């Protein structure tokens, strides 16, 4: 629950879908779904910010309301990192059900492995 | 769709008691509406097809136009009540020669009619709920001199309320049936 | 296949008197009765209007009547009236009184034998009779009353012939008579029941067309009464002259009327324009069309634009191509594709006549069925409800005998045809 | 600043103040009285560029129905066929205010009128016509004491329902014009009541289909029906449906009618079928 | 000035006021603006 | 200050099309600044509300909307644009 | 490849007037409408100002607009006056009063919707529209305010087209009204913005041109329109006719307009010559290339010898050969080349079309752009200056409702203008 600037009221729901709300009578004007459940809400002086429960932190433009990711983090103890065998521009860590590979130079990342409702412990290279 | 099943005695596809009773059945309705109503005369649940256009609203079986039924029981049975205005259905078959024909029964045909695709025929419907034991081996062999193997395509015309589509191997009395296929006022 | 004409009432026999001077001109019929026409394509079909006398003379077959007789004396002293056979002048000795009921049930009762009787010898000398056609005003005494029971005579003795009306309607501005919403409420009543197609004309319109197309600066009733002649005149073209697509007043009513309550018609004529306009602009098929759906040309008050059209139709006269006409007939379909009913594929029927109206090279007439005449009855009701509810002028009519409860059945039956229209105008597919 | 709650649909309702203005008083009556040309800097400069990218935006204004540059996406107003119309007074109100009636209301779970009198004994050409008049009301306890009241004396009638006839046609033609489903579903239970209480009353009301039918062929497609396509109606028992109840009232006036009622509801409504021929 | 057919004649109408050079004006526009070649109803004229 | 009026787009022929009139599907990515000798050019108008916001996402629209595209061009009232192109040929997003 | 004109109050009008009498008279259109012309040379291209109408008539593509219509009556009470078609006259009720602000926003306005409505009723009629063509003068009230509008609205409408304008200036040395700074500077500001090509008189250039050349011992404001009409026909000359060397009006822009900004231009036309001299000189090429530059010929006050010319452009009508034309074209850049800007290697573009106008054996019309243009808008800009400190009859603009930060952008942009023009004068390559 977090105040705009106008007057109107910003909503979060677990669903992951985010709402706005006339302060007159509690109607929908606009709407965005985003992945994961919302806890927390920021101002911006040209947008807002939306944090998630799986740690991503999405970027929305209040003209009509669009949204962008710029955050991957986990959110559960991290159990194992490791390197390639002759690489070192990237590595792989595991956490919870997720693998993931980031880039070491610009702490970017892509790639994603998921096995919902389930936990890794290991991981290595070939 | 049924050419791996196991056929013998009876095999429904319709009927009106179920969660989804239309699951293999597409509806193409304009002009119309189809609903599941509580009928007053017998006390349970039916069907319904009603529309202004007696061509433009019915419903099929199967869903996809490409897929056939593969049903080799010779009789049909439906469970039809008659609203006092025009009805219609069709039935498609397969011979032994291979042709695939159509059995086409309305009650506002003027004349019987035999052409090398279609049967057009009339018909009448008796006053309240009627059971409809439709013999497709003897009208092939009576129409098209060749023997019968198969349906392949069931349709049904507005108006009428529809409790059960089912197909036999052979005519049974009252008493032979099961208690779920009589029908009780 | 030839029609009788029935004139009533004095702007009855004012506008008869202008139609036959329209079309003995069009036949070259002299006023003397003597043929002086310079082809054949005149003489083969004048049967369709007059009846053949011994020497050169023609005669009209025509019945007018009316209930004081100034008016039949000033139409036999007008410039074609010596053409009219004495025995069809019908009249009483006392006035309608300007009273409906007066009308239909006192001098009605009184004359109409003798009107009946006339008809009747007219009709059966026929060979073949087509319908009959009946000019007169709603809102007048006789016209109306007379009018309306000779009708349901008619209609009770030819009920499988054609029956069509012209009519005039009060205007929304200003009236001509006082007790006139109780007369135009029964005088519709009797129409719905009886007729076959019923055109109304507003002499607002005429006047609004004779001052904004022909600019004319000082109108008279003679040139409202040539702008009917010509509309009248145009309807019947194609049963009297050869033509590329026959049409007919049959065929005009079968394609028209999709109900049969639902007869009512907006008119209109399209060459009219000025003597300074017109050498700045030649006749041609497109500039017609423009001009025959602007509504600144149309004969009724309502305006096309709060309603939805039905059916239209238009009939041609002139040697002309068939290409253009489908072509601009298809093109102001697809433009203005939301005021024409969706249920209906193609609105408009198109005729083709090959012989126009003398001194015009073409000419197209236009009969529309809109639901935009739904707020004439409205008005009409609105204004009766107002002079009922306080028994404004009643005394007049309980005292010829008429029973009240006959007012509230014409103002429910005008108000149901007002629900139907309002209806079938938000009609939609589903 | 101040909120403005949405207060539609609710308990609280503007909508049905503005039809029925009669209503919403208390038991009694009333109380006594006292209780420029701002500048706005260059918005265009394209002079010296043209291009044949560029094309026009503003593209006059409006549109004409039959000019020659056409109607545009200009569309006709809708009439309202099915706007709901203002409730004229009733005289049930009138006579139950006044105190003149023969009834009372004996409270329970299922509801009932108590009688003052014995039935058989009134006069109905006095009575009848006036408790069908308070169909068209939408208030307590109006609502309830007319049309309960009306079946009431329709079932134990007799012989005598059958010379009030003429006298009825009016509150039911003007019931039936209020456009409200509501009082449309009330007047057309209380119609197929009426049709089978007694004998000979069928052939009595074929010459009136021009003022009754007329309503009927405009509400005879509308649905409550919003389920999608097998889904059962658990609201079956309150009868609701305008479509179902409209249809099966034409079927029972063609049966009891007589000789030629088909031919009259033929006319009157178009896409009738005959149910006996 | 016109036929009962519509055509625009030939010679000078009497005490007519339009002058020559108009009346073959209207003459070649209306001859211009023809659907046919000819009038397919000459046969009907009497004089 | 200014306002967008309209947008300006260059499209190819459909695939099919392309490849009867013989050609290449491949070979589209160059670092000259011509063009194809297949694109057109076609211009659409804003309406009077419309801002750099709803006319970038009209062009977004565009882009995802179908194959053969790769040019966009915006103008402004004052006469200037400003053109969006893919970093990546026959590529999206 | 037709073009619509425009004409606006007193001034446009007036020459409008003489404009139609020479293009009627070169394509031989009687004032009565009807062809009359003497080779089919001059049929084939007549659609280019003329629309066709249905008989044996033509109609001009133009617009009238006026705030009263006295001018109006005058014109159309004319000579030739006949032609136009009544609708095209679009007038109201009370004067601009020579003010721009009620010019353009009182009756401005009230008139725009339906002068746009005409305009496009004309340009939609059109198989291919070429650019518009307006006269008016800026100095006035009606002229200005609403010819700005029209033109700011045309631009909105038709961005694709070319915008071609013909404006009256004031003289530096005779005021012909009071308020002239204050109109001239807003209506700079808005064609600088909204115009493609600009041309601009001075009625001492034309008085001067009378006395000197023409030795006219009682000229009246026929002659001044008839060289201006005879320039303006002369530039469109090679669109509806055959040549060598074809040219159009926006390859003319695409020459002549380096910068967008820089569209002002001077124009003048050679083959003026007293009565009694044209016995001591035959035409010839030479001949009329002195002529052309000849700043006696030129109809603007500022003079070449102060400024340089970015770039020219010569039109040439007659049977001549392209040798002597591209000669004369170099010779003149060759020994004049301190007056051409240096950085364009080829200042002048030349065009031959095969038909000169009647009368005479050849004939050229001038456009040039030279930079000593902005000497006239600095003398405009220093008289409002000097009237805007004082707030020189400032109460009427101010009670119609103008912000002063209208006057103070305009009075800017103006300036930058000039500053523009001086330091691309003294540009150099470095
Ligand atoms: N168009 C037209 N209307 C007429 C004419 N004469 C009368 N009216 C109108 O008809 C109404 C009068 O009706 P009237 O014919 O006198 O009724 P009557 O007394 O029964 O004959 C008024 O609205 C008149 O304006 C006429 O020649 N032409
Ligand atoms: N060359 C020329 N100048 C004219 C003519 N008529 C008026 N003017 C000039 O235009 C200016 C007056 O502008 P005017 O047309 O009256 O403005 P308006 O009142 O808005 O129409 C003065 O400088 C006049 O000398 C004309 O026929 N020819």
């Amino acid at each position: 629950m977090v105040l705009d600037p106008s007057g109107d009221v910003l909503v979060g729901s677990g669903s992951g879908e985010v709402a706005l709300l006339s302060k007159i009578n509690l109607t929908i004007l606009k709407t965005v779904t985003v992945q994961g459940s919302v806890t927390g809400i920021c101002t911006v002086p040209h947008g807002f910010l939306v944090g998630t429960m799986s740690s991503n932190v999405y970027l929305v433009e209040g003209g009509n309301f669009r949204a962008e990711l710029r955050l991957t983090c986990h959110s559960d103890t991290i159990n194992d990192v490791v390197f390639p065998e002759g690489l070192s521009a990237l590595f792989a860590t595991c956490c919870g059900p997720d693998i993931r590979v980031w880039n070491a130079a610009s702490s970017a990342e892509l790639l994603r492995i998921e096995i919902a409702g389930l936990t890794c412990n290991c991981i290595q290279f070939s | 769709m049924f050419h791996n099943s196991y056929q013998s005695g009876f095999l429904s596809i319709l009927y009106s008691i179920g969660s989804r009773p239309l699951q293999i059945w597409d509806t193409k309705v304009r002009n119309g509406h189809v609903k599941r109503i509580t009928d007053e005369d017998i006390q349970s649940s039916v069907l319904e097809v009603v529309g202004n256009n007696v061509s433009t609203c019915y419903i099929t079986c199967p869903v996809d136009p490409k897929k056939t039924l593969g049903i080799k029981l010779p009789f049909l049975v439906m469970i039809i009540k008659n609203l006092k205005r025009y009805f219609s259905f069709e039935v498609t078959i397969l011979d032994d020669k291979g042709i695939r024909r159509r059995f086409r029964a309305s009650n506002y045909q003027t004349t019987t009619r035999v052409k090398p695709f279609t049967c057009t025929m009339p018909m009448r419907l008796d006053e309240g709920w009627n059971q409809i034991q439709f013999n497709l081996a003897d009208f092939t062999r009576r129409a098209y001199g060749t023997n019968y193997l198969e349906t392949l395509r069931v349709q049904l015309h507005a108006n009428c309320r529809v409790r059960r589509l089912y197909f036999s191997d052979r005519l049974y009395s009252e008493e032979e049936l099961p208690p779920e296929f009589k029908l009780f006022l | 296949r030839e029609i009788v004409c029935v004139q009533a009432g004095q702007c009855g026999n004012q506008i008869g008197s202008k139609f036959w001077e329209v079309i003995s001109d069009e036949h070259g019929v002299d006023p003397t009765g003597t043929y002086q026409g310079d082809s054949d394509l005149q003489l083969e079909r004048i049967n369709v209007y007059f009846d053949e006398a011994t020497g050169g003379r023609y005669v009209p077959r025509s019945v007018l009547i009316d209930l004081e007789p100034g008016t039949m004396d000033s139409v036999r002293a007008g410039p074609y009236g010596q053409i009219f056979r004495p025995d069809n002048f019908i009249f009483g000795q006392s006035g309608a009184g300007n009273n409906w009921a007066k009308g239909h049930y006192t001098e009605g009762a009184e004359l109409i034998d003798s009107v009946l009787d006339v008809c009747c010898k007219e009709a059966e000398s026929c060979d073949c009779l087509q319908g009959f056609q009946i000019c007169h005003s709603l809102g007048g005494g006789t016209g109306s009353g007379m009018g309306t029971l000779l009708i349901s005579k008619l209609r009770e003795q030819y009920p499988d012939r054609i029956m069509m009306t012209f009519s005039i309607i009060p205007s929304p501005k200003v009236s001509d008579t006082v007790v006139e919403p109780y007369n135009t409420t029964l005088s519709v009543h009797q129409l719905v029941e009886n007729s076959d197609e019923s055109m109304c004309i507003d002499n607002e319109a005429l006047y609004d067309i004779c001052f904004r197309t022909l600019k004319l600066t000082t109108p008279t009733f003679g040139d409202l009464n040539h702008l009917v002649s010509a509309v009248v005149s145009g309807v019947t073209c194609c049963l009297r002259f050869p033509g590329q697509l026959n049409s007919d007043l049959r065929k005009l009513a079968v394609n028209l009327v999709p109900f049969p309550r639902l007869h009512f018609f907006m008119m209109g004529f399209a060459p009219l324009t000025s003597r300074g306009s017109q050498q700045y602009r030649g006749l041609s098929v497109p500039e017609l069309t423009q001009q025959m759906f602007d509504a600144k040309n149309m004969m009724q008050a309502a305006d096309p634009r709060h309603g939805r059209y039905l059916t239209a139709s238009a009939l041609f006269r002139g040697r002309m191509s068939t290409k253009e006409v489908d072509e601009q007939m298809l093109n102001v379909q697809n433009k203005n594709s939301s005021y024409f009913i969706e249920w209906i594929p193609n609105n408009i029927k198109s005729s083709v006549c090959d012989i126009p109206p003398k001194g015009l090279k073409m000419a197209v007439t236009f009969i529309g069925n809109n639901t935009c005449i739904q707020e004439m009855f409205r008005r009409v009701g609105e204004q009766f409800t107002l002079m009922f509810r306080r028994k404004a002028f009643l005394h007049w009519y309980t005292g010829e005998g008429m029973d009240e409860m006959e007012f509230t059945e014409a103002e429910s039956n005008m108000n149901d045809l007002v629900s139907e229209y309002q209806q079938y105008q938000d009609a939609t597919i589903e | 600043y101040e909120i403005q709650p949405i207060l539609k649909g609710t308990k609280r309702d503007p909508a049905t103040r503005k039809y029925n203005r009669a209503a919403g008083k208390g038991p009694f009556g009333a109380f006594p009285p006292g209780y420029r040309f701002a500048y706005k800097g260059t918005v265009q400069r394209t002079g010296g560029t043209t291009t044949s990218l560029y094309k026009g935006r503003q593209q006059h204004e409006s549109a004409v129905a039959f000019t020659t540059n056409g109607a545009g996406d200009s569309k006709p107003p809708k009439a309202g066929a099915f706007k709901r119309r203002l409730i004229p007074p009733t005289e049930f109100r009138r006579y139950y205010d006044r105190g003149d009636l023969p009834l009372s209301v004996a409270h329970g779970n299922r509801p009932t009128i108590d009688w003052k009198v014995d039935v058989e004994r009134l006069d109905y050409h006095h009575y009848l016509p006036i408790f069908f008049d308070g169909i068209r009301e939408t208030e307590e306890p109006y609502m309830f004491l007319a049309r309960q009241g009306c079946l009431d004396l329709l079932k134990r009638g007799g012989p005598k329902i059958l010379p009030t006839i003429p006298q009825l046609i009016i509150p039911i033609k003007t019931a039936l014009n209020t456009r409200h489903p509501e009082i449309i579903c009330a007047t057309l239970r209380i119609l197929q009541q009426l049709i089978v209480s007694g004998d000979l009353i069928g052939e009595a009301l074929v010459p009136y289909y021009r003022q009754i039918l007329p309503m009927f062929n405009l509400f005879k497609s509308r649905h409550k029906n919003r389920a999608r396509g097998d889904a059962i109606d658990f609201g079956q028992r309150k009868r609701d449906d305008v479509g179902d109840l409209v249809i099966e009232t034409l079927q029972l006036l063609e049966v009891h009618g007589g000789d030629d009622a088909y031919i009259n509801i033929k006319y009157m409504v178009p896409t009738y079928e005959s149910c006996i021929f | 000035l016109r036929n009962s057919h519509g055509y625009v004649h030939k010679q000078r109408a009497l005490d007519s006021d339009i002058d020559l050079q108009t009346w073959r004006r209207m003459r070649i526009i209306e001859k211009r603006i023809d659907v046919d070649k000819a009038d397919p109803h000459r046969h009907k004229l009497n004089h | 200050l200014s306002q967008p009026v309209s947008y300006s787009l260059l499209v190819l022929p459909p695939k099919k099309e392309l490849r009867k009139k013989g050609y290449n599907m491949t070979d589209i990515n160059t670092t000259s600044t011509r063009v194809h000798p297949l694109a057109r050019w076609q211009t659409h108008v804003l309406k009077h509300g419309a801002t750099y916001r709803d006319a970038l996402d009209a062009v977004e629209e565009a882009n995802t909307k179908h194959w053969g595209f790769l040019k966009a061009r915006i103008q402004f009232s004052c006469g200037s644009f400003e053109s969006f192109v893919r970093t990546n040929p026959n590529d999206p997003s």
